[PDB]
């Protein structure tokens, strides 16, 4: 619920402070250390599903709240994702899926239940089908 | 149960499919 | 082993992409719903260590081949750390510890054991000493 | 076994202190 909650104490602010000090340096280190193919792909589904998480953005919310009134988890959600995967083979519906994980995802605050989720459901998403659309393009 | 979601997301999914393979 | 190994396959690169999206996504927003008083914290720990790391740049790489070359664990590490922060209340130690994580960070690829360190240490970190070191400056 | 790093980190701190309680 919200955002402010967490951050009670004193001690809280730092101790978010330094968290995201170092998931942030993890982070671009990490692009640093990326071949330049690897960094491309980065470029397409960035301006991809920046553009899908904007033109489709009340459907994100609606969907999250969806997601929000049932007893629902992460890994229902992957299986159910999956089974989309096997037979619509269409680029949108993956590109929908990570904008809709993304959303989740900036709502969660807990990192490492986060990690996980992004994790997993990245495999699922990243089957040959979207493998191949991605490497297709510039 | 949950694939209200999963629908949701298909349905999406085609508008944007539809919305690149034309103008 | 370095970078370069664990992107084998198309799917790896296009996989690494995705979840490297799914983290910065989530990263940006987590900062813009975050009060300007913990922004500005984040400016202070920015700063400090960007500058430590990068002074102390040969002493953060000899205490990783010194963690390296023993059998070390996580664990064992934060209660040297938090030992450590019992007697030394200096503002130094902390800050140290901090980019000594920062790097150990950069060099891990599993980003779920990555954000557990990076999770419990900044706990053991941030003890009552260093966030009154934090909160007196600007 | 592992205090050397640990050692190694007081000592690092060690020399921050000193550098920032002066020019």
């Amino acid at each position: 619920t919200n955002i402010l909650d967490y951050l009670s104490t004193e001690r809280d602010h730092v101790m978010m402070a330094v968290r995201y000090y170092m998931s942030k340096q993890r982070l671009d280190d990490l692009y640093r250390q990326l071949p330049t193919k690897t960094r491309s792909y980065i470029d397409i589904i960035n301006i991809y599903c920046d553009k899908v998480s904007n033109d489709y953005n009340r459907d994100m919310n609606i969907m999250y709240d969806m997601a929000s009134t049932k007893s629902f988890t992460v890994y229902d959600f992957n299986n159910e994702v999956n089974t989309i995967m096997l037979d619509n083979k269409g680029l949108g519906v993956r590109l929908a899926t990570i904008s809709f994980i993304t959303e989740l995802g900036r709502r969660c605050m807990n990192p490492v239940k986060t990690i996980k989720m992004f994790t997993l459901l990245s495999h699922t998403i990243c089957d040959d089908c979207f493998v191949d659309y991605i490497t297709d393009i510039s | 149960t949950m694939g209200q979601v999963g629908r949701q997301l298909k349905i999406i999914g085609d508008d944007i499919n539809r919305r690149y393979d034309s103008q």
